[PDB]
């Protein structure tokens, strides 16, 4: 029960795939068909994928080769030289193709059900859950896409190499979880993924924007294209009061996204300091662990979501709060978006449940969002900011100076690390990061034969390891107990390519265990003051 | 140009206990002073000192050219003997044309770099 | 062979690592003639034959791996132990680690390490170890163990490894002219200890020089793998009544072999074993390298 | 750099690098005794392979010496000509 509709000539003669050139009839059996060659299957056919990537030539070779039944091309396209089936349709539009790839009966249950896109610059999958949690709160099953994995509906998440899968396929899953397992199936991605044409080719039931920004400015060439193509995403598929428009209005891209579609939707702002909005915190309870706020507004509902960011994880938790009202006005029912918010994900998780040092596990990497993390943290982080990163092989090499900078100006004492060394030098791009604060590593090492360790110009303290794990496991230990360590290395990845050879040992349950065993450490009598420990005699 | 110091001794110490149509000149004395200098191997500067005290010796028969004073130069700062280096260098001076054989065009590791570079760590800025 | 004749194979005299004992008669028995390679299996399917002479067992090597790090004797015996004159660490000191069980703290200035004593051979690990293992992850330990505790002779190869020549230099010459202060002026028994490390000073000086303009290694001192002769040159015949006629040479060589495999094979059969196991049997190993070297 | 403070060169030598260098070259005379004489040489191989085996063979691997066979006991050992009489070419 992959999918349905899709394994009959009739079935694509009525959806309108119109290629012009046809041989026989589609009576290959196939569950569901695929744009894309690495979603098909073999004897399955396959429509041309429209993408600036992979052209629909280049697609319709590649299903050739990965054994489709019919590939669709502007030229005409040898697939039943190595297919199982010898029927084939070269279609001369690419994005009709793509667009007739998914089945009809497979696009209406996902249409019919409901459908949820959040396509946001900042806090987007943080918001993405929060609304599914509020959904299935509300009585209905649904399941919401992320970067990290793709879920058409359902509880469960299939995994998905890119951010975005394909769209045939996201369709085909939903459909799957749509005829049984799922009550709804609500597409959701991020900027990238629908200016792509992933969450495009679906309508869109609710297409609200977390955070509206400068989104894939060096990959469309042109800012806000990804909001106009949010908005005429949103504007091809709209009804009358059942879109909302729930987006901060300090972002001008939110306004100008909002005043693109049809007027009839419906238009909200989940900001806090406009009077407009009327949404405000009206409370002081930040905190680590849980941050309360009473909202007082007159849709929103009067209690908020636990938050581990002081604004971006509010803004979030605002931002839900307008979705979760919108299917239910009571705020009895927003108890268990709440508690799915609180519960720590993987993206700026909050500190452990155990009475130890805050510890906060980020996914920081470029400049931008590793500044304002860290700009946060200091606003969050009442003593000290302990935060422990790397850089990657093969990477932006400007990026690791001016990343080591922007560490090094608003925290005490940091830790720098080979995050990813996957084939490059060890110690090479560390004195990459050393050399930012002026610092090379033959500095370093020649201090540490001694025991002075020298602290910066600024005041500040810097600190280095080769390894991650011994690194990682001082650096949560090196903590006060008004302090919270942060670890922006990685969040939701699990993995760590160094050299040819990966290991998937970056987790938080290292950092449990490094918090549970502090207590035997400073019962031994071991200083963890400091990177060079004071070890008795 | 060989690489092997030896070779070239050889073919001197023929020619300094010999007879008088085959002995040494300046010539002479300074290709084997190269070989000396411009070696990868080993220590090699008791040696250069050694030949020059030969050419001293001989002072009524050899007298210094410009290429001597140069070649001088180069060992004894590689070696960072400076002190030795300077005397030499108030010679080549007077010469003219000096600075340019000093450096060979950039050829060996800049020797006139390397002079002006080992004066200032050893603060001998009036040298300098 | 026990009571055979025919050498065994991974042996002290096998056919295919030594070559052939008879001219053109492989493992199987087979005779091809050698004078030509127009048609002839190099190495036979069956076994590595290496057809053409029995005069290569003259001339032939074969190599012994060893599990652990060991030291020649001749640079450490010398009153100016070559090793000790590139340390400038106490010559007790370095020999004490290497003949008894003590262990240094801070073996490589190479790389930055968390824990910070620094210090030297230590006899006691009563220092907590175990918990410090429970709370590292596992060979997150055997990450700052390998940066920080030092054992054996993987040690001394570790601090020759890593070392700067150039600096050395730089050190020694500032000492040596310090030292000399108030030389030549004082109760004889002090002037007779001045001058004495005063040539020391020299000495070291001299080594590293040499190290740095040489091709040779300063690490190869310590040894990995171990040489073995040709098998003719220790002929040990069978001693049919000759009693000598096995070489002294083999009876050494076996006792190297052994307590090598038994180490390999001790780590591999028993991590959970401890260090005592291994530090047993690591000496063991040394002392018969030692015997068969000088 | 030159000279190293307690090392054994040839008068000949030390009398030339003197005239040379102004550097204070400080020496005195030592008589050796003819064991002592034949250990420091030019060739490792024999000239000073007679009493002291392994103590030179380790000093010279560690130095990498190179001898050039100039004399007659060195070039016995290598089963070549000796440069003496018919040998001597000229």
């Amino acid at each position: 029960e992959p999918k349905f509709r899709m394994s009959l000539a009739e079935l694509l003669d009525e959806s309108r795939v119109v290629p012009l050139s046809v041989y026989g009839d589609l009576e290959v059996g196939i569950s569901g068909v695929q744009h894309d060659s690495r979603l098909v299957e073999s004897g399955d056919l396959f429509v041309c994928c429209v993408g600036r990537k992979t052209d629909g030539h280049l697609y319709l070779s590649e299903a050739d080769k990965r054994g489709a039944v019919a590939v669709v091309a502007s030229k005409e396209i040898d697939i039943e030289e190595t297919l199982g089936c010898k029927a084939l349709v070269i279609v001369e539009d690419t994005n009709a193709v793509l667009a007739v790839l998914a089945a009809s009966f497979y696009r209406h249950p996902s249409k019919s059900m409901t459908l949820i896109g959040i396509t946001g610059t900042n806090g987007k999958t943080t918001t993405s859950y929060l609304i599914k949690a509020m959904y299935e709160a509300m009585g209905l099953r649904t399941g919401m896409l992320s970067t990290v994995g793709y879920y058409i509906y359902g509880d469960n998440k299939l995994e998905s190499p890119h951010t975005t899968p394909d769209a045939v396929l996201v369709q085909k899953l939903m459909a799957k979880m749509v005829h049984n397992g799922t009550e709804a199936l609500v597409m959701e991605a991020s900027s990238h993924g629908l200016a792509l044409g992933r969450c495009d080719k679906v309508d869109f039931d609710i297409a609200v924007f977390t955070n509206l920004t400068r989104d894939h400015l060096d990959f469309h060439g042109t800012e806000e294209e990804y909001r106009d193509a949010k908005a005429k995403l949103f504007a091809r598929m709209v009804d009358p009061a059942r879109h909302r428009k729930i987006v901060n209005i300090d972002d001008p891209n939110a306004a100008f996204f909002l005043a693109q579609g049809n007027p009839d939707v419906p238009i909200v702002t989940f900001a806090m300091e406009n009077k407009s909005a009327d949404v405000h915190p009206l409370k002081f309870q930040l905190s680590l662990f849980e941050t309360q706020v009473l909202v007082n507004t007159p849709q929103g509902i009067l209690e908020i979501s636990s938050g581990l960011l002081g604004r971006h994880n509010i803004y979030n938790i605002l931002a839900a709060v307008a979705v979760g009202i919108a299917v239910g006005a009571p705020l009895e029912d927003i108890v268990k978006g709440i508690e799915e918010v609180d519960a720590v994900p993987g993206r700026c998780e909050l500190i452990d449940e155990e009475q130890a040092f805050g510890v906060i596990v980020d996914y920081a990497h470029t400049p931008d969002a590793l500044s304002r993390l860290l700009d946060y943290v200091r606003e969050l982080g009442p003593r000290r900011v302990i935060t422990v990163f790397g850089c990657a092989g093969e990477s932006d090499r400007g990026k690791r100076p001016i990343m080591a900078k922007i560490a090094t100006d608003k925290s005490d004492v940091t830790i720098l690390t080979s995050d990813n060394p996957k084939t490059e030098d060890p110690l090479d791009i560390l004195d990459d990061m050393l050399a930012g604060v002026g610092w090379s590593m033959q500095d370093y090492l020649k201090h540490g034969e001694n025991d002075y360790y020298p602290p910066l110009p600024n005041g500040h303290r810097l600190f280095l390891h080769d390894i991650r794990r011994v690194a990682v496991r001082c650096a949560v230990a090196m903590g006060e107990e008004g302090d919270i360590v942060v670890v922006a290395g990685k969040g939701h990845e699990t993995y760590q390519i160094e050299g040819d050879k990966k290991e998937f040992f970056d987790d938080r349950e290292e950092c449990r265990e490094a918090l549970q065993y502090v207590d035997e450490l400073h019962q031994a009598g071991i200083d963890t003051s400091e990177f060079p420990w004071r070890l008795p005699e | 140009t060989c690489g092997i110091p030896e070779i070239a001794f050889a073919t001197f110490e023929n020619m300094e206990y010999g007879e008088d149509h085959m002995k040494p000149d300046t010539e002479t004395y300074n290709w084997v002073i190269q070989a000396y200098t411009r070696a990868e191997s080993y220590d090699r500067v008791q040696d250069v000192a050694e030949l020059l005290g030969m050419m001293v010796e001989d002072h009524k028969r050899v007298q210094p050219n410009v290429r001597t004073y140069a070649l001088l130069v180069e060992c004894f700062t590689k070696y960072c003997v400076v002190r030795e280096a300077i005397r030499h260098f108030r010679g080549l001076k007077n010469f003219e044309g000096g600075t340019q054989v000093l450096y060979n065009d950039g050829k060996y590791g800049d020797p006139l770099s390397l002079y002006l570079r080992a004066l200032c760590r050893e603060g001998r800025i009036v040298e300098l | 062979h026990y009571k055979t004749n025919k050498p065994e194979k991974d042996g002290l005299f096998c056919e295919r690592i030594f070559g052939p004992i008879k001219s053109g008669i492989c493992a199987c028995g087979n005779y091809r003639v050698i004078g030509d390679e127009k048609e002839d299996p190099k190495f036979c399917e069956q076994c590595g034959v290496e057809f053409v002479d029995s005069r290569i067992r003259r001339y032939q090597m074969g190599y012994i791996k060893l599990a652990c790090p060991v030291t020649h004797v001749w640079y450490l015996k010398r009153l100016p132990s070559y090793i000790a004159n590139l340390l400038d660490k106490p010559l007790k000191e370095l020999e004490g680690l290497v003949y008894c069980d003590f262990s240094f703290a801070r073996p490589i200035t190479k790389k930055p390490t968390f824990l910070r004593l620094r210090g030297l051979f230590e006899y006691e690990i009563q220092s907590w170890k175990y918990s410090i293992p429970l709370f590292f992850t596992t060979q997150g330990f055997d990450t700052f163990r390998n940066r920080e505790i030092s054992t054996g002779a993987g040690a001394i190869r570790e601090q020759l490894a890593d070392l700067d020549l150039r600096i050395i230099i730089e050190n020694s010459l500032v000492e040596w002219e310090e030292l000399g202060e108030e030389g030549h002026t004082g109760n004889e028994w002090e002037d007779r200890k001045v001058g004495r490390r005063k040539d020391f000073l020299v000495r070291r000086v001299e080594l590293a020089k040499h190290f740095i303009r040489t091709n040779i290694e300063p690490e190869w001192m310590v040894l990995c793998l171990l040489p073995v002769l040709p098998p003719e040159l220790r002929p040990i015949i069978q001693i049919d009544g000759g009693k000598l006629m096995s070489s002294d040479i083999n009876e050494l060589y076996r006792r190297v072999i052994y307590r090598n495999n038994t180490l390999t094979d001790l780590l591999t059969t028993s991590r959970s074993t401890p260090g005592e196991l291994v530090m047993c049997q690591e000496k063991l190993v040394q002392e018969a390298v030692d015997t068969l070297l000088d | 750099n030159v000279f190293s403070p307690g090392e054994l060169i040839g008068l000949l030598r030390a009398e030339r690098m003197g005239r040379a260098l102004e550097e204070a070259i400080c020496y005195r005379v030592v008589l050796l005794g003819i064991t002592r004489a034949s250990l420091n040489t030019q060739s490792f191989i024999s000239e000073a392979s007679f009493q002291e085996t392994a103590r030179v063979l380790a000093k010279a691997a560690l130095r990498g010496r190179i001898d050039w066979l100039k004399g007659l006991k060195e070039n016995v050992v290598l089963g070549g000509v000796i440069p003496v009489g018919t040998g001597f070419k000229g």
